[PDB]
RNA sequence: UUAAUUUAUUAAUGCAAACAACCUGCAUUAAAAAUUUCGGUUGGGGCGACCUCGGAGCAGAACCCAACCUCCGAGCAGUACAUGCUAAGACUUCACCAGUCAAAGCGAACCUCAAUUGAUCCA
RNA sequence: GCCUGUUUACCAAAAACAUCACCUCUAGCAUCACCAGUAUUAGAGGCACCGCCU
RNA sequence: CCGAGCCUGGUGAUAGCUGGUUGUCCAAGAUAGAAUCUUAGUUCAACUUUAAAUUUGCCCACAGAACCCAAAUCCCCUU
């Protein structure tokens, strides 16, 4: 039942094709351990707020990473102005950085190549975002 | 069994008359479903030795499933009726 | 259609050009939480409240500034610390122990540097904060706090009731008015030794956070567009009011070069031409160096000083320019 | 209201009137003041005293209530210790 | 029984009441004195 | 802001009355007239009724 | 349809029931649908603004009346804890609802000012 | 608009609908459709033949 | 005569909307507002009608009704 409901969340509530779901299971087995609800939130974070479509979500192992890291890095870039959610037409003023350039790269590489900010500022932002999440919950 | 109860009270009909029901008197709420009640036990008097319950002529509280599926159908037990209890009492006192 | 998003669009398209590579940091700081300072109520048990704050591990940035400068006490956390001050509560003397206000908002008053016994004007500053700091300072020769909004006047009155003792407020030491600053030049001229002109502005942070009454909403487009003219008029009125040789400080809660440096320069030009009064802009570079350890300043500023909001110190934005009326 | 009921053909009583108003047999209708139980913390003592009072109704209001209630509510009631027994009749009334 | 319980409880509270009122007023006065002492510094 | 609180008679009677006090201010103890006892008695704040 | 209210119906699962499945009951999640609605002013359209209360233009002088409009404000705060109880007689926003003032008396001592608000039912 | 065809019987015959071709999604399977079929299959749908560059 | 066929029935559906609402004669008989998913409606008020009880009703002489800084109105003994 756990496996079936994970697959059903990936298919019906995330609209991943059967082949896409098989590839997701192959590349990110931790999704199975990950609880429902959290997985849907991660996927919708990628889809709506980050404007990442299913082929890219599957090609780049986005579901492998943790929601905390994803939100930290993405919101940092968004508030810095580097990232921008696509509009209704799916267009952005500046091309968005690649998911590999955001999540796959190490913290230092992400802060230097993409964010171009200081580790101290990143730590301050991480603490602030954690506090904001706690208050929201 | 499902036990239901009217949402709307039915006006008293009288002594010899029958209550007159309307559309709203057909609305019910489930007060209890008997199948979800805690299981009870069936009293039986054994007629033949059976493992882990008894030997013969001893009142036993057995799970209703066991009583109705194995013991009674196979004759290993009989209902704990007053007549059966009396008969096995005479059996015991004669033995 | 979020007026917050409208404000973000405008701030991007303008401040990105204005600041180049600093705009991302300023943007993230503005969109992040605001760092607050605790101004201890001098009227209340100032020493006890200061001790309690120091136990809470804050430090008096004003005190450390005066340390190397060669009467105010506001405690702030160390650089990078996001700790929040506990909510202020009434003290033994019946007045609130401390006020939770932006630390950068205190710099205008500190630069104004109220001499013992100076007559003071607050042309339009009625959000609290700077006004309470002035009261806690030694402006015993009376302070005239004027605003055009009765709601903000009522808020100022409530904060004065909570903080400033009625014994201090009873006399003409405090005069709160609900009039227009532009008329103030005619109402009084060459009267105040010290003037603080906190004109209405874009209030970048509040515009970005609060949706309600956002200056960048479409319905208020006319007011947003005419803001520079109104600010110039208010600063001119304050300069007219200030005594010859008197000091004024023009303050703005925005990053806009247009609303800060062009405003001050246009005020100087208009005053020198229409009213034939010369004003000299004082040098606040020493102020910048003294307060640099706590606030990050925009080094590339012509007239005045600009505290920019950084993540390590989310105290901005705050532009303040000191001007002495030579004539 | 229902001028002719479908089961008896009688005129019905609006029970919302009965739940809210008292009829004195003399023909007066008594009522409580609206909001007498609301937000008393922001009402002055005089206002609260005014609200806590039992108040008579207009002529037109009384006529409306009489129409909305049936004759059973307009009878003499000799209750044991009715607080309104004295008020049930008028005295020294000229026209 | 309930009536006498109420009466005796009220009696005990009233017996304590004058001393409690005196203590409360003394506490208010001493708080005011402490405030004045702090003002004196 | 201010909060509405239920001051309860300390005379043992069930008498109560609602007052307003600043949320940040300390709990309230107050002399008030007690109609049941027919005398001024202390009242102590029991619970916050609502926030206003 | 990301309007409101539902899951009656199907499909799943979970827990009971009964001896894995089927069936039944209760839940949860979806699909499918079902019933109903779509306030007012502002020539239409977009974006807006406004809907209750107070003050001015504003009735030149008892009262009431200039809607639409030009505007300026309020959705409190402060004090006090007799800001307790009662009661003649009056005012009243043109109805009602509601809202005001108040002698005397009991009991004590020897509110403030423009608006600062909300009925019934029901909790 | 690829084409032949279809459509608002009774005001629109068309650039609309369909269409070979191509593309996407779903399904590993029997006794009433699909189918007496089985992934080169079947269903749902997009677009419009073919042909080219990237 | 299909954005949901036709017939029967619920059904005399409902309609704040349109239309109509039939002998004679006499009499009294006209614009104040308030609330309202309310401005095509209704409830209250005002006005109108009838009957009854009682006594004052209208017109109006002085006198009187604010400071801020015109016309008149109200009140009102007589008549
Ligand atoms: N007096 C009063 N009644 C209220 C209040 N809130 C709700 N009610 C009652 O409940 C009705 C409104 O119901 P809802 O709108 O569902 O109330 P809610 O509190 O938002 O939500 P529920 O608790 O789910 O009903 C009112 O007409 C009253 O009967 C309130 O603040 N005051
Ligand atoms: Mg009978
Ligand atoms: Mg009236
Ligand atoms: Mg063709
Ligand atoms: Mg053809
Ligand atoms: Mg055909
Ligand atoms: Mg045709
Ligand atoms: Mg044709
Ligand atoms: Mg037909
Ligand atoms: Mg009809
Ligand atoms: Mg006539
Ligand atoms: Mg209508």
């Amino acid at each position: 039942q756990d496996i079936n409901d994970t697959v059903r969340l990936l298919k019906e509530k995330c609209l991943f094709t059967v082949q896409q779901v098989t590839k997701i299971l192959h590349s990110c087995p931790s999704v199975l351990r990950e609880d429902l609800g959290q997985l849907e939130y991660k996927f919708q974070y990628a889809y709506f707020r980050m404007g990442i479509k299913h082929p890219d979500i599957v090609k780049s192992e986005y579901l492998q990473y943790s929601l905390t890291k994803i939100k930290q890095r993405h919101i940092y870039l968004e508030r810095l102005g580097r990232y921008q959610t696509p509009d209704k037409k799916g267009q952005t003023q500046i091309p968005n950085p690649l998911l590999k350039d955001i999540l796959r790269v190490s913290e230092a590489e992400f802060l230097a190549r993409t964010a171009c900010t200081s580790v101290e500022e990143f730590q301050v932002f991480k603490k602030l975002l954690a506090r904001e999440e706690e208050e929201s919950e | 069994t499902v036990i239901v109860e009217r949402w709307w009270k039915v006006p008293l009909a009288g002594e010899g008359r029958k209550p007159r029901l309307h559309r709203r008197h057909r609305v019910y709420k489930l007060v209890e479903d008997t199948k979800h009640r805690p299981k009870e036990n069936l009293e039986l008097i054994l007629t033949q030795s059976v493992e882990n319950v008894g030997v013969r002529g001893d009142l036993v509280s057995v799970k209703k499933s066991l009583g109705r599926n194995r013991l009674l159908p196979q004759g290993l037990a009989v209902y704990a009726s007053p007549e059966n209890k009396k008969l096995f009492e005479e059996e015991k006192l004669l033995r | 259609f979020p007026a917050v998003r409208l404000a973000l669009q405008n701030f991007d398209m303008t401040y990105s050009v204005q600041f180049g590579d600093l705009w991302p940091s300023i943007r993230v700081s503005l969109l992040s939480e605001q760092k607050y300072g605790a101004l201890v109520n001098n009227f209340a048990a100032w020493d006890h409240v200061s001790a309690k704050l120091e136990q809470l591990s804050a430090k008096d940035f004003v005190n450390e500034a005066i340390s190397h400068w060669e009467n105010l006490r506001c405690f702030t956390f160390d650089r990078g610390d996001i700790s929040r001050f506990p909510p202020a509560r009434p003290g033994s003397l019946g007045v609130m122990e401390y006020y939770l206000m932006d630390a950068a908002s205190l710099l205008p008053v500190l630069a104004l540097g109220l001499q013992p016994g100076d007559i003071v004007l607050d042309l339009c500053a009625a959000p609290g904060g700077k006004t309470l700091a002035l009261l806690q300072t030694g402006c015993c020769r009376n302070l005239a706090a004027n605003d055009l909004s009765p709601s903000r006047i009522a808020r100022l009155q409530k904060i004065l009731h909570s903080y400033v003792p009625e014994e201090i407020r009873d006399g003409n030491q405090v005069r709160v008015t609900s009039w227009d600053g532009r008329k103030w030049g005619e109402l009084e001229g060459d009267t105040y030794d010290r003037v603080l002109v906190d004109v209405p502005c874009t209030t970048d942070r509040h515009s970005l956070h609060e949706e309600e009454n956002n200056i960048f909403k479409r319905s208020r487009k006319k007011e947003r567009q005419i803001l520079p003219v109104l600010q110039v008029q208010l600063l001119a009125a304050g300069l007219l009011a200030t005594k010859p040789g008197g000091h004024v400080v023009y303050s703005t809660c925005s990053l806009s070069h247009l609303q800060n440096e062009y405003v001050v320069q246009g005020a100087i030009e208009l005053l020198a031409n229409q009213y034939s009064i010369q004003v000299q802009v004082e040098d606040l570079t020493h102020f910048r160096r003294v307060f640099m350890d706590t606030f990050c300043f925009f080094s590339s500023c012509q007239v005045g000083e600009l505290v920019i909001p950084n993540l390590m110190a989310n105290f901005g934005p705050m532009y303040f320019c000191k001007m002495r009326r030579l004539t | 209201l229902t001028y002719f009921s479908a089961r008896k053909g009688k005129r019905k009583t609006v029970k919302a009137v009965i739940d809210r108003f008292l009829r004195l047999h003399c023909g007066l209708w008594v009522r409580r003041k609206a909001g007498y139980k609301k937000k008393l913390w922001k009402k002055t003592p005089a206002r609260k005293k005014r609200l806590r009072e039992f108040v008579f109704c207009n002529k037109t209001q009384s006529k409306l209530l009489d129409k909305m209630t049936t004759s059973f509510w307009k009878r003499r009631n000799w209750y044991v210790d009715d607080p309104y027994q004295k008020y049930h009749d008028r005295t020294n009334l000229k026209v | 029984q309930k009536r006498r319980e109420r009466e005796q409880h009220i009696a005990e509270c009233m017996a304590k009441m004058p001393q409690m009122i005196v203590n409360w007023q003394q506490q208010q006065r001493e708080n005011w004195e402490k405030a004045q002492a702090d003002k004196e510094r | 802001k201010n909060i509405l609180v239920r001051m309860v008679s300390e005379a043992g009677t069930g008498f109560c009355f609602n007052t307003k006090r600043n949320r940040l201010r300390e709990k309230l103890t107050l002399l008030h007239y007690d109609p049941v006892v027919k005398q001024r008695v202390l009242f102590v704040e029991k619970k916050k009724i609502r926030s206003l």
